[PDB]
Protein backbone atom coordinates (compact mmCIF):
# COMPACT_ATOMS: atom_id res chain seq x y z
CA UNK A 1 0.00 0.00 0.00
CA UNK A 2 1.07 3.87 0.14
CA UNK A 3 3.03 4.19 2.92
CA UNK A 4 3.59 7.19 5.04
CA UNK A 5 5.52 8.19 8.38
CA UNK A 6 3.60 8.77 11.14
CA UNK A 7 2.20 7.72 14.43
CA UNK A 8 -1.50 7.75 15.12
CA UNK A 9 -2.14 10.88 17.25
CA UNK A 10 -5.08 11.66 19.03
CA UNK A 11 -7.38 12.44 16.57
CA UNK A 12 -8.05 15.85 18.13
CA UNK A 13 -11.63 16.87 16.56
CA UNK A 14 -10.98 19.84 17.70
CA UNK A 15 -8.58 22.09 20.43
CA UNK A 16 -5.31 21.81 18.09
CA UNK A 17 -2.73 19.46 19.38
CA UNK A 18 0.60 17.01 18.80
CA UNK A 19 1.50 17.10 22.29
CA UNK A 20 4.18 14.35 22.85
CA UNK A 21 1.68 11.70 22.10
CA UNK A 22 3.43 8.73 21.54
CA UNK A 23 1.98 5.82 18.86
CA UNK A 24 5.46 5.86 17.35
CA UNK A 25 5.24 4.11 13.98
CA UNK A 26 4.10 4.32 10.42
CA UNK A 27 0.60 5.04 9.79
CA UNK A 28 -0.27 4.18 6.10
CA UNK A 29 -3.02 5.90 4.31
CA UNK A 30 -4.34 3.12 1.95
CA UNK A 31 -7.21 1.89 0.21
CA UNK A 32 -9.20 0.65 3.33
CA UNK A 33 -8.18 -2.58 4.42
CA UNK A 34 -9.11 -4.39 1.47
CA UNK A 35 -6.59 -2.43 -0.66
CA UNK A 36 -10.44 -1.98 -2.88
CA UNK A 37 -12.50 -0.34 -1.35
CA UNK A 38 -12.59 4.10 -1.62
CA UNK A 39 -12.42 4.03 2.00
CA UNK A 40 -8.70 4.53 3.46
CA UNK A 41 -7.85 2.43 6.33
CA UNK A 42 -4.54 4.51 7.94
CA UNK A 43 -2.26 1.33 8.19
CA UNK A 44 -0.58 1.93 11.46
CA UNK A 45 2.29 -0.10 12.73
CA UNK A 46 5.55 0.06 14.78
CA UNK A 47 9.05 -1.50 13.63
CA UNK A 48 9.28 1.25 16.23
CA UNK A 49 8.66 2.18 19.87
CA UNK A 50 5.02 3.45 20.23
CA UNK A 51 5.64 3.47 23.70
CA UNK A 52 2.65 1.00 23.21
CA UNK A 53 0.30 3.15 21.87
CA UNK A 54 -2.03 2.95 18.61
CA UNK A 55 -4.79 5.35 19.02
CA UNK A 56 -5.63 3.57 15.74
CA UNK A 57 -7.82 0.98 15.07
CA UNK A 58 -5.91 -1.54 14.08
CA UNK A 59 -6.01 1.30 10.76
CA UNK A 60 -8.39 4.58 10.57
CA UNK A 61 -11.07 4.43 8.49
CA UNK A 62 -11.82 7.29 6.01
CA UNK A 63 -15.12 8.95 4.01
CA UNK A 64 -13.33 9.27 0.67
CA UNK A 65 -14.34 11.89 -1.62
CA UNK A 66 -14.65 15.11 0.87
CA UNK A 67 -11.05 14.05 2.50
CA UNK A 68 -9.13 17.12 2.07
CA UNK A 69 -5.12 17.24 3.04
CA UNK A 70 -5.03 20.31 5.55
CA UNK A 71 -1.10 21.01 5.45
CA UNK A 72 -1.58 21.21 8.95
CA UNK A 73 -3.02 24.16 8.46
CA UNK A 74 -4.27 25.83 11.30
CA UNK A 75 -0.52 25.72 12.32
CA UNK A 76 0.68 23.62 15.75
CA UNK A 77 4.78 22.73 15.96
CA UNK A 78 6.02 20.45 13.46
CA UNK A 79 4.27 17.66 11.55
CA UNK A 80 1.01 15.51 11.95
CA UNK A 81 -0.67 13.77 9.75
CA UNK A 82 -3.85 16.63 9.63
CA UNK A 83 -6.20 14.43 8.04
CA UNK A 84 -9.22 17.43 8.41
CA UNK A 85 -12.52 15.62 7.28
CA UNK A 86 -15.31 17.69 8.93
CA UNK A 87 -12.98 19.59 10.46
CA UNK A 88 -15.18 17.80 13.35
CA UNK A 89 -13.85 13.90 12.11
CA UNK A 90 -10.54 15.56 11.79
CA UNK A 91 -7.75 12.72 12.21
CA UNK A 92 -4.27 13.36 13.47
CA UNK A 93 -1.04 10.88 12.84
CA UNK A 94 1.53 11.58 15.36
CA UNK A 95 4.50 12.71 13.70
CA UNK A 96 7.33 10.31 14.07
CA UNK A 97 9.81 10.72 10.99
CA UNK A 98 10.63 14.30 10.66
CA UNK A 99 13.16 14.50 7.68
CA UNK A 100 14.01 16.99 4.92
CA UNK A 101 13.31 19.39 8.20
CA UNK A 102 10.34 21.18 8.55
CA UNK A 103 9.88 22.94 5.22
CA UNK A 104 7.27 25.76 4.64
CA UNK A 105 4.67 25.75 1.26
CA UNK A 106 4.25 22.10 1.19
CA UNK A 107 2.61 20.73 4.96
CA UNK A 108 4.46 23.94 6.79
CA UNK A 109 4.87 20.94 9.35
CA UNK A 110 7.86 18.98 10.27
CA UNK A 111 7.74 16.26 7.54
CA UNK A 112 6.39 17.20 4.21
CA UNK A 113 8.32 17.37 0.55
CA UNK A 114 8.11 13.70 0.35
CA UNK A 115 4.52 13.22 2.50
CA UNK A 116 3.13 15.85 2.29
CA UNK A 117 2.27 14.95 -2.03
CA UNK A 118 1.88 11.58 -0.60
CA UNK A 119 -0.37 12.78 1.82
CA UNK A 120 -2.17 14.72 -0.82
CA UNK A 121 -2.26 12.68 -3.38
CA UNK A 122 -3.17 9.19 -0.84
CA UNK A 123 -6.26 11.52 -0.16
CA UNK A 124 -6.96 13.01 -3.51
CA UNK A 125 -5.69 10.19 -5.31
CA UNK A 126 -7.93 7.86 -7.35
CA UNK A 127 -6.39 4.82 -5.65
CA UNK B 1 19.95 -18.29 28.33
CA UNK B 2 19.19 -16.68 31.37
CA UNK B 3 17.08 -13.84 31.13
CA UNK B 4 14.28 -12.12 33.15
CA UNK B 5 11.35 -12.45 30.78
CA UNK B 6 7.78 -12.08 32.75
CA UNK B 7 5.31 -14.44 34.01
CA UNK B 8 3.57 -12.08 31.87
CA UNK B 9 4.57 -9.81 28.56
CA UNK B 10 7.88 -9.20 29.17
CA UNK B 11 9.47 -6.16 29.70
CA UNK B 12 12.72 -8.47 29.89
CA UNK B 13 13.73 -6.91 33.34
CA UNK B 14 17.29 -8.66 33.04
CA UNK B 15 19.19 -9.49 36.99
CA UNK B 16 21.26 -12.04 37.99
CA UNK B 17 19.75 -14.33 40.73
CA UNK B 18 22.96 -14.77 42.58
CA UNK B 19 23.35 -17.95 44.69
CA UNK B 20 27.15 -19.10 44.40
CA UNK B 21 28.18 -21.83 42.25
CA UNK B 22 31.85 -23.43 42.20
CA UNK B 23 32.34 -20.98 39.21
CA UNK B 24 31.63 -22.61 35.56
CA UNK B 25 30.13 -19.72 33.91
CA UNK B 26 34.03 -19.20 34.59
CA UNK B 27 34.68 -22.18 32.89
CA UNK B 28 34.61 -21.67 29.36
CA UNK B 29 36.27 -21.26 26.58
CA UNK B 30 38.97 -18.29 25.88
CA UNK B 31 40.10 -17.41 22.19
CA UNK B 32 30.86 -25.74 44.51
CA UNK B 33 27.61 -24.61 46.60
CA UNK B 34 28.32 -21.94 49.02
CA UNK B 35 24.94 -20.17 49.15
CA UNK B 36 26.69 -17.07 48.47
CA UNK B 37 25.32 -14.85 45.89
CA UNK B 38 26.74 -16.14 42.78
CA UNK B 39 28.96 -13.53 40.55
CA UNK B 40 26.55 -12.96 37.60
CA UNK B 41 23.43 -15.06 36.67
CA UNK B 42 21.91 -13.23 33.38
CA UNK B 43 22.52 -15.16 30.19
CA UNK B 44 25.86 -16.61 28.82
CA UNK B 45 27.37 -19.64 30.38
CA UNK B 46 25.08 -20.94 33.15
CA UNK B 47 24.38 -24.57 33.16
CA UNK B 48 22.22 -26.69 34.13
CA UNK B 49 23.67 -27.58 37.38
CA UNK B 50 25.27 -24.08 37.97
CA UNK B 51 21.47 -22.72 37.31
CA UNK B 52 20.76 -24.80 40.46
CA UNK B 53 23.09 -23.67 42.92
CA UNK B 54 21.72 -19.78 42.08
CA UNK B 55 18.25 -18.80 43.04
CA UNK B 56 15.97 -15.18 42.43
CA UNK B 57 16.10 -12.28 44.76
CA UNK B 58 12.79 -12.14 46.24
CA UNK B 59 13.51 -7.92 46.43
CA UNK B 60 12.86 -7.13 42.61
CA UNK B 61 9.44 -6.71 41.42
CA UNK B 62 8.97 -10.34 39.64
CA UNK B 63 8.91 -13.59 41.51
CA UNK B 64 8.48 -16.88 39.94
CA UNK B 65 5.93 -19.52 41.46
CA UNK B 66 8.13 -22.34 40.79
CA UNK B 67 11.42 -21.15 43.47
CA UNK B 68 14.27 -21.16 40.69
CA UNK B 69 12.38 -23.88 38.44
CA UNK B 70 16.25 -24.37 38.17
CA UNK B 71 16.44 -24.07 33.99
CA UNK B 72 18.75 -21.66 32.61
CA UNK B 73 16.73 -21.54 29.02
CA UNK B 74 12.92 -21.90 30.07
CA UNK B 75 14.40 -18.74 32.36
CA UNK B 76 10.78 -16.61 33.08
CA UNK B 77 11.14 -14.74 36.47
CA UNK B 78 7.35 -14.36 37.18
CA UNK B 79 6.00 -10.90 36.27
CA UNK B 80 4.89 -10.15 40.12
CA UNK B 81 5.22 -6.31 40.10
CA UNK B 82 4.81 -4.45 36.18
CA UNK B 83 4.36 -0.95 35.40
CA UNK B 84 7.22 -0.19 37.84
CA UNK B 85 10.69 -0.27 38.10
CA UNK B 86 12.66 -3.69 37.18
CA UNK B 87 12.69 -1.30 34.15
CA UNK B 88 12.44 -2.82 31.02
CA UNK B 89 14.22 -4.99 28.17
CA UNK B 90 13.90 -5.64 24.95
CA UNK B 91 14.84 -7.57 22.31
CA UNK B 92 15.06 -8.32 18.25
CA UNK B 93 11.97 -9.72 18.82
CA UNK B 94 10.60 -6.60 20.53
CA UNK B 95 11.70 -4.82 17.64
CA UNK B 96 9.94 -7.09 14.67
CA UNK B 97 8.16 -9.01 17.26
Amino acid sequence: VIKFRAGVCEYNEDSRLCTPIPVQGEIEIKPNEEEELGFWDFEWRPTEKPVGRELDPISLILIPGETMWVPIKSSKSGRIFALVFSSNERYFFWLQEKNSGNLPLNELSAKDKEIYNKMIGVLNNSS
Amino acid sequence: TVIGIRGSDQAIPKFQMNCYAKEDAFSYPRMKYSSKPYKVDNMTRILPQQSRYISFIKDDRFVPVRKFKGNNGVVVLRDREPKEPVALIETVRQMKD
